[PDB]
RNA sequence: GCCGGCUAAGAUCAAGUGUAGUAUCUGUUCUUAUCAGUUUAAUAUCUGAU
């Protein structure tokens, strides 16, 4: 459950590593305030808006094979 | 003599080093120094590929010549960056190099 | 689009202050497309209170800055800082350098 | 099973810090771009090395620590902080990523 | 270490001593050979044939 999560081992694969990169770095997103009442002004967003799309993004980003 | 220590430091094992002459090389330990020595060096240098770091592990003779190509002086650092744009309309016109406008100014 | 502004002289040119804008052009982001980039030169129309469209210098790049480098506009488009000239017609390549590392979003002048 | 020193040399960008060992990973590409880091370090050169940086060289030739002079030129009360602590020296080594090889300091 | 070499550069089997643990010592062999599979970053190793 929270052994180890959020970092692979000795033969984690790039992809697995990604994935988990992007799913540690939107929970520095919707937590972190610089890090995002910036990107509501370069996407032109509100709070709600730029955090329900990153949070939607959580399911499988960076090129998922589902 | 030590065949056990000619099986653990490498031995019974070489590299075919093209670009130096066809030479015939030892193992691993003399494989990465058959790409820095005084015959692979000569026979870089009389197949015309300058010697670069780039090209250390590079053994082959087509892949040599992909790689002096392409790994050579790119789009990057080109000419001076040549924009002379000469007076000979004041108004448009600015495609002139730095050859191009000496040209027409000089005569 | 607009990602940035100057407002610098030019040694070839008179003591006319001119201006230069910086513009995008289909520069998508999440993901990143962008299509071109431009820089619009304006005179500084009215003496202040004006900007004669003068030259519209494309680029393959978003710019992402300009200053003034000894008497040129050293524009920083994508990876490529750029010092050019003044230019009836566009902005002159008068000197180039292709080593930024991802994208040159600022430049500095010493 | 897996692309060549040449075919996995040539499709990168970078293949200037390209490594003969490094091709036969489990993903080449991954290893290339993660070693075209702007200012990274990259490994030391005890990876395949079987002599522990330390059995080759093991007859080492040199005294074990000198004595620093921003220290050494009651013990002292008026000298002893204005020679330490006033007169020191600022030690110059190495600045970011000069890892340590097996001799490292003889050649 | 000495002026490329003189086999003190490595792996491995049996026994003794001893610790909470790491270990320490004696006696071997080292394929001088080939191919196929496993495996190793590559060696090595092992699995079979010759």
């Amino acid at each position: 459950q929270s052994k180890y999560i959020g970092t692979g081992h000795a033969d984690t694969t790039k992809w697995e590593w990604l994935v988990n990169q992007h799913r540690d770095s939107y929970c520095s997103y919707m937590g972190h305030f610089d890090l995002l009442n910036y990107f509501a002004i370069a996407e032109n967003e509100s709070k709600a808006r730029v955090r329900f799309n990153l949070m939607e993004k959580m399911l499988q980003p960076c090129g998922p094979p589902a | 003599i030590p065949y056990w220590l000619y099986k653990l430091h490498g031995l019974n094992i070489n590299y075919n080093c093209e670009i130096c002459g066809n030479y015939t090389y030892r193992g691993p330990k003399a494989f990465q120094r058959h790409f820095a020595e005084w015959r692979h060096a000569h026979g870089m240098r009389c197949l015309g590929i300058p010697n670069t770091a780039h090209f250390a592990n590079v053994t082959q003779i087509e892949d040599a010549v992909s790689l002096w190509a392409k790994l050579k002086l790119q789009k990057a650092s080109e000419r001076w960056q040549p924009d002379t744009e000469e007076e000979y309309e004041d108004s448009s016109g600015n495609v002139v190099n730095k050859k191009t406008y000496e040209d027409l100014k000089r005569q | 689009a607009a990602f940035s502004v100057a407002v610098c002289r030019f040694s070839n040119t008179g003591e006319d202050w001119y201006v230069l804008v910086g513009v995008a052009k289909d520069l998508i982001l999440n993901p990143r497309s962008v299509a071109g980039g431009f820089v619009y030169t304006y005179k500084l129309v009215n003496n202040g209170e004006k900007l004669e469209f003068l030259h519209k210098t494309p680029v393959e790049e978003v710019p992402a800055a300009i200053a003034p480098f000894q008497g040129r506009v050293l524009i920083g488009v994508g990876k490529l800082l750029r010092v050019y000239d003044l230019g009836k017609k566009k902005l002159l390549r008068k000197c180039e350098n292709k080593h930024i590392a991802n994208y040159i979003s600022g430049i500095q002048t010493i | 099973n897996r692309f060549t020193v040449a075919e996995l040399k040539q499709l990168v960008a970078r293949p200037d810090v390209v490594e003969m060992h490094d091709v036969t990973a489990q993903d080449p590409k991954l290893l290339v771009h993660l070693k075209a880091t702007r200012n990274s370090v990259p490994v030391p050169r005890h990876w395949c090395f079987k002599r522990k940086y330390l059995q080759g060289k093991r007859g080492i030739e040199k005294p074990p620590f000198e004595l620093p002079d921003f220290i050494k030129r009651d013990i002292d009360y008026q000298k002893l902080h204005d020679a330490f602590f006033k007169w020191q020296t600022k030690p110059k080594l190495t600045i970011h990523g000069d890892l340590y090889y097996e001799g490292k300091e003889f050649e």
